[PDB]
DNA sequence: ATCAATATCCACGTGCCAGTTATACCAAAAGTGTATTTGGAAACTCCTAACTGAAAAGGCATGTTCACGTGAATTCACGTGAACATGCCTTTTCAGTTAGGAGTTTCCAAATACACTTTTGGTATAACTGGCACGTGGATATTGAT
DNA sequence: ATCAATATCCACGTGCCAGTTATACCAAAAGTGTATTTGGAAACTCCTAACTGAAAAGGCATGTTCACGTGAATTCACGTGAACATGCCTTTTCAGTTAGGAGTTTCCAAATACACTTTTGGTATAACTGGCACGTGGATATTGAT
C-alpha cells in the first residue's frame, strides 16, 4: 500500500528563492519554517475574507473580498506592495483569455 | 481659539481616568503622553472600522464596524451589536 | 496546449492549488475566479520579501544556504515583517543580539 | 479660616467616586470631534452613527483605563506613588503593543 | 408537532442554532445532536452569568439587573473573569481596588 | 419592512427561571445578546477547525463537546458538558 | 513497567535557567528566581499540555503528535513555525 | 597572583554567547520526562512522537526567553540589575498571564 | 486630647420615563414527511516509528570557597504636584432639513456541476558532492592588576 | 600608562552527511468543455437618523500656596558571581520488538433535498406604571487644626 501524498509549498518557495537569491539554498528545517509562514498567511486572508463576506451578507469570497482583508491583516507598506501583485495578477489572468 | 482637537481631551478628563485605574498622584508629563496613546489607539481602531466601511460601500461608519474593527485588535465589545 | 492558471497569472505559486484549499476550507459558499489568483499573488510577495531578507542574513553570517536563525533575523529587525508575525516563534531561530546599555560596564 | 485637605485626600475621595461609577468620562463633544478628525485621514465625507462614536469611546475609555492600572503597578514596583511617562511606556512594551 | 428546545428542554432556539450553525460556513454538515448541545452550553452559560448578576442587583438593593450588574459579576467569578478576560462591558466601570501602599496613615 | 433577531426573548425566559422578580435593562440585555454570540462563534469556531484537523465534514455533538472542555475553563466546563449531554438525551428518546 | 515519574521539574536544572536568561539578556539573578521558574514553566507546560492532550483523545489516537502541539500552541497565542502545517 | 575576572564579565560574555546562537538550553532526556510526567497525570497510557516533545520544548524556552526579557525590563524599572520574583510576577500581571 | 468644617449616610418624598404587558397581523422560519445520498464507522491488514535496552564516554551538574558589588536602608534638600477659589466659555440640550441606509426588483455575467483529458507534484530509488561542522594552532583583542 | 592572562577572531584542512540532482512511475489534481443555475450589481424609491442651528448649562482654566514625595547621597551586611574539583547521567549509536497509526473496503445510519404545513418571533401601535434618578433634611463620620 502507498502512503498517501503529502503536499507543501516547497517547490513553489524554492523557484521563488532561484528569483530572488539564485546562488542560496534552503536547509529543510528553513523549509519547514516557510511552509508554517504560507500555511499560516493563507489562514488568516482567508478566514478575515470569510467574515467580510459574512458581515456582508455576501456567499462568495471574490478578489475584492481578499484585497480588504490584505489591507486589514498586512501593516502599511507590506499591504501597499501585497495589493499592488494581486491586483496585477488579476488584471493579467483576467484578460489573458 | 485655535487650539487642537487632541488638547480637547483635556487635563481634568485624564486625571479622573486614572483615577477610576486607581493613581493617586500624576506627573505632569502624564498628560501629553496619554493623548499620544489615545491617538495611537483610536487610529488603528478607525483605520480598521474604515476599512469595514469602504468595503461595504457606504459613507456612514457604523457601530458593528467599530465593534468588528475591536474585535479584531483583540478589545472586544460587548452591548453595541452582535 | 493547456497552460495552468498560475502561468496565465504570472504567478510562481499554484492558483489551482489554493483555489483547491478555498473551497476545501469552509469560507465561504462559492469562490470568485479573481479570489486565488490575488490570494495567490499575495503569498507569492510576502514569500519573497522574507526570502530576500533572509538571503542576505544568510550573507552576512557568510553561508550560502538559508536557515532558521537567517530567516529570524531577517523578520525581527524588519518592523513591518515583525509585526505580522509578532506573536510567532521560529524554532531554531534563537533571539536578536540586545544588551540593555545600564547592564554594560563603565 | 478656608478649609483645605492634605494632599492625596482628595484624590483618594475621587479614586473611590470613580471605581464607583461607570459614566464615560471623556466629554463627548471634543472625543466625536476627534474622531472624525482621525477618520478624515483615512476617508473623505464621512458620516458615523451615533452608537458608533459611543462604542469607540467606550472602547477607548475602557483602554486608558486598564492602562492606568498597569502603568500604576510599575510605578509601585519602582518604589513610587507617581505614574511617570516611562510607567506607561513600560506597560506598553511588556503588554507588546510597542517593542 | 412539538419544537426541538421543547423536546430538549431547553429555554434556547434549538433550530435557530442549527440555522446558524448552517449559514456560518462551519463546516458541510451539521449533525442533529450538535445544535441542541450548542443550544444547552449557551442557555447554562446564561443562566451562569444572570444568576450571579441577580445576586449584585439584589446587593445593590435594585430590582433590574444593568451592565453595572454584569461587570460586578463577571469580575469576581474566577472562571467567568478567566472566559471574559480580554472582553469589554460597555458602561460596566471597573471594581472598587486600591492599592493597599496608596492608603494613608 | 426589516427585521433584526436577538436572544432577548430566551435571555428574558431564563431570566425568570433563575430570578423570577427581578428584570433586566436594554443596555444589560444588549451586553447578554453580544455575550451569546461571542460564545457561539468561539465554540463553533472551535468544533470547525476540529473537524478539518481530523478530515472530516460534519460538525457532530462530540466535537462541540470536546470545543467546550478546550474553551471553557475548569469548572464550567464540566457543568456545560454536563447539561449538555443532558440536553442530547432528552432529546433523542424524545 | 515503567518506573514511576515523579519530581522530574528538577530536572530543569539551575545552570539550564541561568543560560535562559542570558539568552533573554539577564546580567544578574537572584537565589530565589530558580524555584519560581520552575512553578511558571509548570503553569505553562500543563496548559499546552492539556489542550494538546484533549485533541490527540478527540482523534481516539493514544500517541500525541506534533500537530496536537502545533495546534494546541495555536489556541493560547503562541503560535509556533516548523513542525507541521 | 590567580586571574578572576570580575563579577559581570563573564555573564556579559555568556549573554553574547547564548543571544548568538539558537540550540535548546535545556536537556533533552530531563525535559522529555517532565513533558511524560505531566501528560501521565491528566491521561495514562500515553506515546509521544519525538517531534512532539521537540516542539513542546522549543516552545518553553521561546516563552521562557521572552519572559525573562520582561522580567529584566522590570528590574532595570526599579534601578536593580538583579531579576527578582516581584519581577516575573509583574510581568505576567502586566501581560494579563495572572493579572 | 477639644473643636469645627466638610463629607457621607439614612430614611423619605417626588415625578417621569423606560420598561413591562397585551394585542394584532404575518412573513419568515421551523417543522414534518417523504425520497435520496453519503460520510465515515466497521472490518481488515499493512508498516511506521515509538519504545526498550545496551554500553561507553565526556559533557555538564553539583557543591564548595571566597571576595565584593549590589540592594537596601537611612537622611536630606528642594521642586512639583495637590488643593483650592475663580471667572466664563465650551459642551449640552433642543429644533426642522436631507443624506443615504435599506428595501425591492430585474437580468446578465458569473458561479457551480457534470464528464473527460492532460500533466504536474510527490514519492522513491540510486546517485552524488559541496556545504558545513569540526579540530587545530596561531595572530589579535579584551580584561584586570598595578 | 605597562603588562599578562585569557578569550576571541579567522583562516586553515578535515571527513561526512544533508542537500542536490535525476531517474521513472502514477495517481491524483488540474484543465477543458458543456449545460445549468444564481448571486448580487443596478436601477429606483423609501424613510430613518445623522447633521445643522441655536440657546441654555456647568465644567474647565487660571494662579497661588506649600505639604511631602522624589531623587541624590552615603553606608554596609551579605547574597551572588567566579572558579574549581569531582564525578554522574546525559548523550550517542546500534540493535530488536510490536504498538498503534494509517491505508483499504464494505455498507448502513444519518445526513441533505425537496415540498408542504404550521407557528413563532419580530414589528407596531396604544397603554401602562413602578423602578429609579434626584432632591430633601438631619444625624454621624471623617479629617485636619489645635
Ligand atoms: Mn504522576
Ligand atoms: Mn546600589
Ligand atoms: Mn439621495
Ligand atoms: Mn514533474
Ligand atoms: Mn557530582
Ligand atoms: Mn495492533
Ligand atoms: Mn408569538
Amino acid at each position: 500500500r502507498k502512503r498517501s501524498r503529502k503536499e507543501s509549498y516547497s517547490i513553489y518557495v524554492y523557484k521563488v528563492l532561484k528569483q530572488v537569491h539564485p546562488d542560496t539554498g534552503i536547509s529543510s528545517k528553513a523549509m519547514g519554517i516557510m511552509n508554517s509562514f504560507v500555511n499560516d498567511i493563507f489562514e488568516r486572508i482567508a478566514g478575515e475574507a470569510s467574515r467580510l463576506a459574512h458581515y456582508n451578507k455576501r456567499s462568495t469570497i471574490t478578489s475584492r473580498e481578499i484585497q480588504t482583508a490584505v489591507r486589514l491583516l498586512l501593516p502599511g507598506e507590506l499591504a501597499k506592495h501585497a495589493v499592488s501583485e494581486g491586483t496585477k495578477a488579476v488584471t493579467k489572468y483576467t484578460s489573458a483569455k | 481659539v485655535l487650539r487642537d482637537n487632541i488638547q480637547g481631551i483635556t487635563k481634568p478628563a485624564i486625571r479622573r481616568l486614572a483615577r477610576r485605574g486607581g493613581v493617586k498622584r500624576i506627573s505632569g508629563l502624564i498628560y501629553e503622553e496619554t493623548r499620544g496613546v489615545l491617538k495611537v489607539f483610536l487610529e488603528n481602531v478607525i483605520r480598521d472600522a474604515v476599512t469595514y466601511t469602504e468595503h461595504a460601500k457606504r459613507k456612514t461608519v457604523t457601530a458593528m464596524d467599530v465593534v468588528y474593527a475591536l474585535k479584531r485588535q483583540g478589545r472586544t465589545l460587548y452591548g453595541f451589536g452582535g | 496546449k493547456a497552460k495552468t492558471r498560475s502561468s496565465r497569472a504570472g504567478l510562481q505559486f499554484p492558483v489551482g492549488r489554493v483555489h483547491r484549499l478555498l473551497r476545501k476550507g469552509n469560507y465561504s459558499e462559492r469562490v470568485g475566479a479573481g479570489a486565488p489568483v490575488y490570494l495567490a499573488a499575495v503569498l507569492e510577495y510576502l514569500t519573497a520579501e522574507i526570502l530576500e531578507l533572509a538571503g542576505n542574513a544568510a550573507r552576512d553570517n557568510k553561508k550560502t544556504r538559508i536557515i532558521p536563525r537567517h530567516l529570524q533575523l531577517a523578520i525581527r529587525n524588519d518592523e513591518e515583517l515583525n509585526k505580522l508575525l509578532g506573536r510567532v516563534t521560529i524554532a531554531q531561530g534563537g533571539v536578536l543580539p540586545n544588551i540593555q546599555a545600564v547592564l554594560l560596564p563603565k | 479660616k478656608p478649609h483645605r485637605y492634605r494632599p492625596g485626600t482628595v484624590a483618594l475621595r475621587e479614586i473611590r467616586r470613580y471605581q464607583k461609577s461607570t459614566e464615560l468620562l471623556i466629554r463627548k463633544l471634543p472625543f466625536q470631534r476627534l474622531v472624525r478628525e482621525i477618520a478624515q485621514d483615512f476617508k473623505t465625507d464621512l458620516r458615523f452613527q451615533s452608537s458608533a462614536v459611543m462604542a469607540l469611546q467606550e472602547a477607548c475609555e475602557a483602554y486608558l483605563v486598564g492602562l492606568f492600572e498597569d502603568t500604576n503597578l510599575c510605578a509601585i514596583h519602582a518604589k513610587r506613588v507617581t505614574i511617570m511617562p516611562k510607567d506607561i511606556q513600560l506597560a506598553r512594551r511588556i503588554r507588546g503593543e510597542r517593542a
